[PDB]
């Protein structure tokens, strides 16, 4: 068969279609990041919002493991 | 039947094209 | 003519006709009794008969003659009814319009039988003295003044849980701002409705579109509200005085469009709440470098407009907005002197973080230019940090505010120069970061860690 | 489904569309009404300031 | 009423653009209107002026 989606109602049908890419490619990044952090120890906007607190905090989570690992290391070179 | 439903339920008066 | 051509077809209105027309009131019989003269009568329904079928003005003499002389709210209404009928049909009733409009007498006779019994008769007559001002043959400041400052009117308007009430009252204020001579006398008695308008906006954001109310959602009724609000909003702020006046009075309120935006996918309700906001934030209002900064800062305006960016809607003019308003707020902050703003905050004494004032080469550049007394003003800074934990003790919310902006200040300054170490040893300062680590409050021990990293590297590698 | 229903969804939207379009045209010249008194204003200034 | 509505729909589309194109070159219009009437309101200012000049 051969559709027609217009522009106004275009997310719709493909996510109807799925019930019957570089920005999510870096964000699948930054899932995979927070996914190994702690192994380590919809609508647009309410994918934009919450895409706003995926990278908010892969920003402290990854400033508060650089300020960690870099500690441990002068931990170390001082029990050296 | 579903599309048809659908693209009608939400307005947006545009309506698709579904050819075989 | 047809008049104006809205409240025809609307809704709300539709549900205020059905009360009207199915009563049945006998004017013959009132007439017959006395309340008012045969001749009245006569006119009144061979007027029903003119608009069911076929082919006057000359009628809209007796009915005004009608409307005046009896007090019955119920006669009244079926009068009133009947002339908005025609004013706005251009099939029934084009000889009508005509009457009023040449002679402002009739106006000012049917602008009598408003504020008066029930709250539909209100609607009815507001309805017909607002099409005939708005029509560009004749204008009278006074009676949209006038009608303002009336108790009736405005309690109809405040009452928002009959959204027929509402719906028109909003409608009649925002067609009549349409001219601009309006807008002057409208924004007098803007204290009375405003906040109601507001009430209206904040109580969309809070009930979720995921359900279907009948009341305000993603349905045709609750989109035309919105909308109608904003739309008022929008005229008055046009006036360059007016948007700065609107800013500084309202500030709360005002904050909560970006809200709109963002829950809404309708074109029509957030393209004007970006726009409000960009006219405020414009060069030719009043103080406008106030206004940027409060938005930004408070309302998260800068990171919200960011965000919005990407995920632009279909309508040019929207993405226009979006495009006009993120340059303002971001060029506005970074393009003041890095030495003027850090001086005026720690000053002051009032910190905040800001787009420039987290930023790497903000204190790059300042280093330098604070040696006068080796590191004088940096030296203040550690001192402020200090001063703050051991005077009126934390956690106030005051001080707690300026903790973490001053914390991240010494951070970037510590880790760019490695004499600043001396500093923090000779005011005492090493020790306040150690204590700050162990006092309440996770953005509070995330600065304090940072604070004590970038101290330790330059002592052991 | 049924003619009826695809009858009534049809003129529900077909409203919506045109309607929507209308409320628009009028933010356009209400934004008009706007920038007539705004350059109008600009205009008419920077040349009676050289007039005086 | 399928086969019908479909092309009824379609035709909002082309006149939803159109009501709004229409507008978009009122707006335009405006514009105009602005820099015509002022350019009235500027030479009869000169008049205005030279009615106090002839007399001083």
């Amino acid at each position: 068969v051969q559709l027609y989606i217009p522009l106004e109602v275009i997310r719709e049908v493909t996510f109807l279609l799925g019930k019957m890419l570089r920005r999510f490619d870096e964000v699948e990044r930054m899932v995979g990041f927070l996914n190994e952090v702690v192994e380590k120890h919809l609508s647009l906007e309410n994918v934009n919002d919450m895409v706003k607190e995926i990278t908010d905090c892969e920003s402290r989570a990854r400033q508060l493991d650089e300020s960690l690992d870099s500690l441990r290391s002068k931990l170390n070179d001082l029990l050296e | 039947d579903s599309l048809k439903d659908y693209i009608e339920t939400l307005g947006s008066e545009y309506s698709t094209v579904f050819n075989v | 003519m047809g008049a104006t051509k809205i409240l025809m077809d609307s809704t709300h209105f539709n549900e205020i006709r059905s009360i009207i027309r199915s009563r049945s009131v006998a004017w013959d019989a009132l007439a017959r009794s006395e309340e008012l003269s045969e001749i009245d009568a006569s006119t009144a329904k061979a007027l029903e008969s003119i608009l069911v079928k076929k082919n006057n003005g000359k009628t809209l003499i007796p009915l005004i003659h009608l409307l005046s002389t009896s007090d019955n709210e119920d006669c009244k209404k079926s009068v009133q009814n009947l002339i908005a009928e025609l004013l706005s049909s251009d099939k029934y009733g084009d000889d009508t319009v005509k009457f009023f409009q040449e002679d402002p007498k009739q106006l000012e006779q049917l602008f009598d039988v408003s504020l008066k019994g029930d709250f539909q008769t209100v609607l009815i007559s507001g309805f017909n003295v607002v099409s005939l001002l708005v029509q560009n043959g004749l204008h009278n400041v006074k009676l949209v003044e006038k009608l303002l400052k009336n108790n009736n009117l405005i309690n109809i308007l405040q009452n928002i849980e009959q959204m027929d009430t509402c719906y028109v009252c909003i409608r009649l204020l925002q067609e009549l701002a349409v001219i601009p001579e309006y807008r002057d006398v409208i924004w007098l008695h803007e204290k009375k409705f405003m906040p109601t308008l507001f009430k209206i906006l904040q109580r969309a954001t809070d009930s979720q579109l995921a359900t279907r109310i009948v009341a305000t959602n993603s349905n045709h009724l609750g989109i035309q509200l919105q909308y109608h609000s904003l739309l008022l909003i929008w005229l008055l702020t046009f006036n360059p005085v007016f948007a700065n006046e609107l800013v500084q009075k309202y500030l709360s309120d005002f904050l909560d469009l970006l809200k709109l935006v963002k829950i809404t996918i309708k074109e029509k309700v957030s393209r004007l709440c970006i726009s409000i906001i960009l006219q405020c934030c414009s060069t030719r209002v009043k103080q406008h470098k106030k206004v940027i900064k409060q938005l930004l800062l408070l309302g998260n305006a800068l990171p919200t407009v960011q965000s919005l960016s990407e995920r632009k809607y279909s309508d040019e003019e929207l993405r226009q907005d979006i495009s006009n308003l993120k340059e303002i707020l971001e060029n506005e902050y970074q393009e003041l002197t890095s030495f003027d703003e850090y001086v005026a905050e720690l000053d002051s004494k009032l910190l905040c973080w800001s787009p420039p004032h987290v930023d790497n080469g903000f204190w790059s550049d300042n280093i330098d230019e604070f040696k006068k007394d080796n590191y004088k003003i940096f030296r203040q800074l550690i001192e402020l940090l200090q001063a703050k934990v051991r005077n009126g003790d934390v956690n106030a919310k005051q001080e707690k505010i300026i903790i973490q902006v001053a914390l991240n200040d010494i951070t970037h300054v510590v880790e760019l120069l490695p004499e600043s170490i001396d500093v923090l040893d000779k005011t005492g300062g090493k020790a306040d970061i150690m204590e700050l680590l162990n006092h309440s409050d996770s953005r509070v021990k995330y600065e304090a860690l940072k604070a004590t990293q970038a101290i330790i590297g330059y002592t052991f590698k | 489904l049924t003619p009826n229903q695809v009858n009534d969804e049809l003129n529900k939207m077909q409203a919506f569309i045109r309607k929507e379009a209308e409320e628009k045209a009028k933010e356009i010249q209400l934004k008009a009404d706007q920038e007539y008194e705004i350059e109008k204003t600009n205009i008419v200034r920077n040349e009676t300031n050289n007039i005086d | 009423s399928q086969k019908n509505g479909i092309a009824t729909l379609l035709q909002a589309e082309k006149e939803a653009h159109e009501i709004v194109s229409k507008a978009r070159k009122y707006r335009q219009d405006k514009l105009k209107q602005a820099k015509t009437d002022a350019a009235k309101e500027i030479d009869s200012y000169k008049i205005q002026k030279d009615k106090e000049l002839k007399e001083f």
